[PDB]
């Protein structure tokens, strides 16, 4: 990583992304079927 | 060739509706590799 910078997950959004058609993270179950999940459900599992 | 292959002996042949498969998010063979790998443990072994 360049001086001054750091490194941000999945740029400014990382939910949004994840829960999107061209997300760079892929769930496959049973070799063939793709999981595709809502944000809300994300925001819900995520634990304060 | 492929009418001297036998054809008759110890064949089954397994017919398949392809609405199943007919999904967005499911890659067809993918999923049928898959679904021969789980059911070959219970196969018959003389069997094709």
């Amino acid at each position: 990583i360049a001086q001054g910078y750091y490194p941000r997950l999945w740029g400014n959004d990382p939910l949004d992304l994840i829960s999107s058609s061209a997300s760079p993270l892929t769930i496959t179950a049973k070799g063939g079927v793709k999981i595709t999940v809502s944000k809300q459900d994300i925001e819900n599992k995520i634990i304060a | 060739k492929y009418a001297l292959a036998d054809r008759f002996s110890f064949v089954v042949s397994m017919v398949i509706n392809s609405q199943l498969v007919k999904n967005d998010d499911v890659d067809p063979y993918k999923l049928e590799s898959w679904a021969k790998t789980e059911i070959l443990a219970e196969f018959p072994a003389h069997l094709s």
